[PDB]
């Protein structure tokens, strides 16, 4: 039957970024030895994978589109069909299984057919999302109420969806609405977690808000105890980048979230999840350092190769079901060789990751405009989940007042109280996200939304 | 799997040398610090392949209360590039760290090609990180640099100068006496029958390394388990212990084992061997076996006369004579007397081994023999080099090509005073230019003329010691009617008469007789055909009559 | 293991080239600069192998005041890419700054063989590194290139030119005076009996 890219269904941006060659024109440059409709070698269009206009841009890697339509002719083309050859390659660190060479399976069986290839780890040559673009600086100041009461840290998940992102050619910005958080028992240094129960109700909030699980964040925030906000200085050149503790847990999340694709062999490529670490800068104030795990690093989590030290910037190599060969890592030394040094035992951190850049709007529009709930699992603090707050919250008691449900964590609280209907809670998100007056006027007018008065018309 | 002296054998000479270069220095560095001299750091193995070069190295080393550090050549050569020079700078450091120390580096050769024979700069790194590191070594640190190789000519020379490797040191092939020692060595493990005779094994084993000697134990261990395969069923999981205990190598699975395809040994090269021929083995030609006492055994037994005379003696020996007359043998038997080394060189041997290019091993040959001093350098077949360009009329080119012009300089390259000695044998002794003739090089000229009937009564008194003769043989008939008939038709007529005696030996089992008959000979007497016209002793009779017209 | 000029013996009249080749310039640059003439840089050993080249090396560099930096062919090939080059550029700025300075080169040839006989390109730079640092040297600076090979015909003669190495300086074999004193040298240390 067909190819996984001939069923699997692209997101609607996909389909917005295919019909674009990202292709940047030049005018007629220095050396043209032609009339202005002639061209020479130096006045052609340039290329979205052009390393000398990403290196005078500054931008560190292409972006993954930049990155397919560099590996790939232009001829082959999903709109070919049958004739298409995927140019992306998941990657398969497993085990070949159902060897075609006579040997059993992987276990008590092994032969060339079947074994996989030892890692290069060198960097990843293109990253998914380029910009994280945090739609309000109330998103944040909301989220980091939590440290400033406590000093404890705070891990969440971030929401959203994925646009365009013009500053740099084809990119692909994570937008940031929203974020839940599971049961968890929190410390300092790592966070582990309790299991999230209500997994498929607040997915379906975001079913019905337009969002999803578009990524991870968490925060590494130490004052530095001087009462300003400044950090130990700790994630930056000589120390570290990302914990490999949380490398190896967000690519547990990370294999959890892959995005369907329509040019690559399985129908999926990569994963639209992304990770972001909340710090503190060198000048004392609150900073964001975004990331995400390479097509390896989910790929070593996912066939179980890797592993933390007790040194954040050494990767430790298991050692011996499974089959572990090599892993090298490309050098630059000081002279600009390539040397692959030996990462048995252990080797730098450095080749698993991706950096993205991370910001605002101009102005805040987001989806959400509103911020009225104490937040989740924080019992601890005394900040619980109680159906009293909507005598205030949606002014029900007051029931003049118009609707305050432009607020997350009050509609998985709405959708915890789960009292409208799949059509009148995606009427509610509906207004919880657009804010229609004919349709406030219609929900104020439907019966469920009524009812959702009538019975907290009556509360206390 | 560790190695001390005993499970080594043999090559005992070459023992003694490694002992005074190794062990001496490591358990005694005070001798070399109280004479003042600077220890050698350059112990260099080398031989054929498969001799027990690796062998002989733990052989040293496990002897010793030294440190050791063992170095593979593919090892290194295995690594990638950059890591394979760590792991010699990883080397040295903890060899002068423990300062008693060995290092020994199994094929050389591998990582220290020649420098202008190579492609990669990878593999000219490491010789270059080679080069290097072993001029980086002290005195102080007390640390010996063992190498081995099979190819001591592929090596850049660069190491084989001084500081770096000056101890060369030759594995030869061994001697019957030696080998029986080295099957004595691999037997004492395994289970043999009675039967089994080593000694005459050893004495049927010619040209075989320990390698070829320990594959040799192996196949006839093989072929006694091939007699056991009827008692022995393979989809039994465990043979009973009755079979083991009755599992004793016959002395025939030896039989058998010389005759496969484990014979097949290394003896394509320019090898030394002392022979076996003596001189009652070679009947006639008294003079000229004076001559020889005159010539070549007065300089190897007595040096002396020549200091007090003041003279140095000739070095150069031509053979000449008609064919067939056992010229050959004759450098043996005189090797064989005053117990040089001797070295057999043919004709074609210089230019099948210069098809492939083998002409450092030419002066290797003058170097082994400078090694093996006293030896005597032995060159079969000069006409084949003649014979190189067809002859002296040939293809109008005559003696003279590529060999002899790198025979006459290493034939001149030789030093006075060595008792190395060279000895020409053809039998177109015409057909040779007489630059190769020239005093210096080759100055004594030895015709060897056919025996008479009292030369040719010698000769088949001297073929027929180990024959089962008949007892009514008049040989001296036989020397009457054998006229014109050279040493090797006397030869020749008894390979007819033993085939007569198996045209009766085992014509008869088929229809001992270990005699062989007048019948047998008056047959071969009968078909007896000379070999050599008389024309042709005319010519060389002009020339023992006079040669030195040229 | 610091060589003096007592401690070669038998060619004489070959130390007698080099102290006016190396020993004059730098005790007394004045000389040359009082006639007006330039200092030759340009300093070759060569011989047999095995001759006391690298050996009479250090007994003209210990016999200086000068200072003195050490430079072994396979050393610098033993080096990784780039790095090889950068340590030539390393040695001539070091000699460059303490002025008085002796630069010897052991076995030439191996950093520096036909550059039309050659395979790597590496080999090529490091040529080419070469050439470009002899010629980046002053007058001023004072400061003396000693190199030395057994092979004098596998170099490349760009170096062999005026300018880089001028002063062909051969190694003969000593005749049975010289080699003479060469035994007295090593025999001194030695414990011997009358009979020699
Ligand atoms: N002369 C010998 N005496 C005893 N055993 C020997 C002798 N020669 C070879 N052997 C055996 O055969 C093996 C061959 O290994 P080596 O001779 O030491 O290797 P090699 O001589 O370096 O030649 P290679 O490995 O082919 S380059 C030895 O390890 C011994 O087991
Ligand atoms: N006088 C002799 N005494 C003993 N054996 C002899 C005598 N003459 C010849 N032979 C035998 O003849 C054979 C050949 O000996 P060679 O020395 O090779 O003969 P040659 O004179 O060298 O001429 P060719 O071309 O080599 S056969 C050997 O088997 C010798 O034993
Ligand atoms: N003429 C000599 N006088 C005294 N000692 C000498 C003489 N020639 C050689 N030697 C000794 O032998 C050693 C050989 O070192 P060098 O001759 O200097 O090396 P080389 O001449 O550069 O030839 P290489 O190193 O093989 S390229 C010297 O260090 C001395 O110990
Ligand atoms: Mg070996
Ligand atoms: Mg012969
Ligand atoms: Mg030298
Ligand atoms: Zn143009
Ligand atoms: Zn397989």
């Amino acid at each position: 039957i067909k190819n996984p890219w001939e069923v699997v269904r692209q997101s609607p941006l996909d389909d917005r970024l295919d019909k674009l060659d990202g292709k940047i024109p030049r005018k007629r440059g220095a050396m043209c030895r032609h009339g202005p409709k002639g061209m020479c070698d130096y006045c052609t269009p340039l290329d979205p994978f052009n390393p000398q206009y990403l290196e005078e841009k500054k931008i560190k890697y292409m972006s993954v589109h930049a990155y397919m339509r560099k590996i790939n002719s232009a001829t082959n083309r999903p709109e070919l069909g049958s004739s298409f050859i995927p140019p992306l390659v998941e990657p398969y660190y497993r085990v070949k299984r159902d060897c075609p060479s006579g040997h059993p399976q992987w276990p008590e069986g092994i032969c060339t057919k079947c074994q996989p290839s030892a890692i290069t780890l060198q960097p990843q040559p293109f990253r998914m999302v380029d910009h994280v673009e945090f739609a309000s600086p109330q998103i944040i100041d909301r989220f980091l109420d939590a440290w400033r009461r406590t000093g404890v840290q705070r891990l969440g998940i971030l929401y959203g969806r994925y646009l365009e992102y013009d500053a740099v050619p084809l990119g692909i910005k994570a937008v940031v609405e929203a974020i839940y958080e599971p049961p968890q028992v929190d410390e300092i240094d790592g966070i582990t977690l309790n299991p999230w129960e209500n997994e498929q109700e607040v997915n379906q909030v975001a079913k019905y808000c337009g969002l999803e699980q578009v990524g991870v964040i968490w925060t590494d925030l130490l004052d530095a105890g001087k009462g300003d906000g400044s950090v130990v200085c700790k994630r930056h050149a000589d120390s570290y980048f990302l914990a490999a503790q949380e490398i190896v847990f967000a690519a547990r999340l990370q294999a959890q979230h892959p995005k369907p694709s329509k040019w690559s062999d399985t129908g999926r490529f990569g994963s639209n999840f992304v990770t972001c670490v909340v710090s503190g800068n060198e000048q004392g104030e609150i900073s964001i350092s975004a990331y995400q795990m390479s097509n390896d690093a989910v790929e070593m989590v996912r066939a179980d190769i890797i592993e933390p030290s007790a040194d954040p910037t050494l990767m430790l190599v298991r050692e011996e079901t499974r089959y572990i060969p090599e892993v090298f890592y490309r050098k630059i030394n000081e002279y600009g060789a390539n040397v692959l040094e030996n990462a048995k035992p252990a080797f730098p951190v450095e080749y698993l990751f991706v950096t993205l850049t991370h910001g605002f709007p101009d102005s805040p529009s987001p989806l959400f405009t509103d911020n009225i709930f104490p937040i989740e699992n924080r019992e601890y603090v005394g900040e619980a989940q109680e159906v009293s707050a909507v005598a205030k919250a949606l002014k029900v008691h007051e029931a003049d007042a118009p609707m305050n449900v432009s607020d997350f964590h009050l509609l998985c609280f709405i959708h915890q109280m789960s009292v409208l209907s799949k059509e009148e809670e995606a009427l509610l998100c509906r207004v919880a996200t657009l804010h229609d007056l004919a349709e406030s006027f219609q929900l104020r007018s439907t019966t469920g939304w009524q009812t959702l008065h009538m019975i907290l018309q009556s509360t206390g | 799997n560790e190695v001390g002296y005993d499970d080594i054998g043999g090559c005992r000479k070459q023992l003694a040398q490694i002992r005074e270069m190794v062990e001496l220095p490591l358990r005694h560095p005070q001798l070399f610090k109280s004479i003042g001299i600077k220890p050698p750091r350059g112990v260099l193995l080398y031989g054929p392949p498969g001799t027990g070069k690796t062998l002989m190295a733990r052989a040293v080393a496990n002897e010793t209360g030294a440190f050791f550090f063992l170095i593979n050549g593919p090892e290194i050569m295995s690594k990638m590039a950059g890591e394979s020079e760590s792991n010699l700078r990883k080397a040295f450091e903890e060899a002068e760290k423990n300062s008693p120390a060995i290092i020994f580096i199994d094929e050389i050769d591998s990582i220290a090609p020649k420098r202008e024979k190579t492609n990669g700069e990878v593999e000219r790194r490491v010789v270059s990180q080679l080069l290097t590191l072993m001029d980086g070594m002290k005195a102080r640190s007390n640390v010996v640099v063992m190498a081995a190789t099979n190819r001591p000519n592929s090596i850049d020379p660069a190491l084989r100068r001084f500081g770096r490797f000056d101890r060369e040191v030759d594995i030869g092939i061994p001697d019957p006496t030696g080998r029986l020692e080295i099957l004595q060595i691999h037997t004492k493990n395994m289970k043999l029958a009675d039967d089994v005779d080593l000694e005459q094994i050893a004495a049927e084993t010619h040209g075989y390394v320990g390698s070829d000697l320990a594959a040799l134990c192996s196949e006839a261990a093989m072929q006694q388990i091939r007699e056991k395969m009827d008692l022995i069923d393979l989809d039994e999981d465990t043979i009973d212990a009755e079979v083991l205990d009755s599992l004793g190598v016959t002395m025939d699975n030896f039989r058998y084992a010389l005759g496969v395809s484990n014979p097949s040994a290394l003896r394509e090269v320019a090898v030394v061997e002392v022979p076996n021929v003596r001189w009652e083995d070679i009947g006639g030609l008294e003079q000229v076996k004076q001559e020889l006492k005159e010539q070549v055994q007065y300089p190897v037994d007595h040096p002396e006369k020549f200091l007090k005379f003041g003279l140095s003696p000739s070095r150069g020996v031509l053979f000449y004579g008609p064919p067939g007359t056992g010229k050959t043998m004759l450098a043996k038997a005189v090797a064989n007397e005053c117990a040089a080394n001797f070295i057999s060189v043919k004709g074609p041997e210089l230019l099948s081994m210069w098809f492939g290019e083998s002409e450092s091993n030419i002066r290797d040959i003058f170097d082994k023999a400078r090694a093996a001093a006293p030896c005597v350098v032995f060159l079969d077949e000069l006409d084949s080099i003649a014979k190189a360009r067809g002859g002296s009329i040939g293809d109008a080119g005559g003696a003279s090509d590529r060999v002899v012009n790198q025979l006459l300089t290493e034939m001149d390259g030789m030093t006075s005073k060595k008792n190395v000695f060279v000895i020409g044998a053809t039998n177109r002794p015409e057909q040779l230019d007489p630059a190769l003739c020239r005093p210096g090089r080759l100055d004594q000229l030895i015709y060897v003329p056919l025996p008479d009937e009292a030369g040719r009564l010698s000769i088949l008194k001297a073929q027929l010691r180990k024959t089962p003769v008949s007892k009514d043989v008049d040989l001296a008939y036989i020397a009457s009617k054998t006229h014109g008939f050279s040493g090797a038709d006397l030869a020749f007529i008894t390979q007819r008469a033993v085939k007569l005696a198996i045209k009766e030996s085992i014509a008869a089992e088929i229809e001992p007789v270990p005699e062989l008959t007048k019948r047998h000979f008056e047959e071969a007497m009968r078909d007896a055909r000379r070999s050599v016209s008389d024309v042709e002793i005319r010519r060389y009779e002009a020339f023992a009559q006079q040669m030195k017209n040229a």
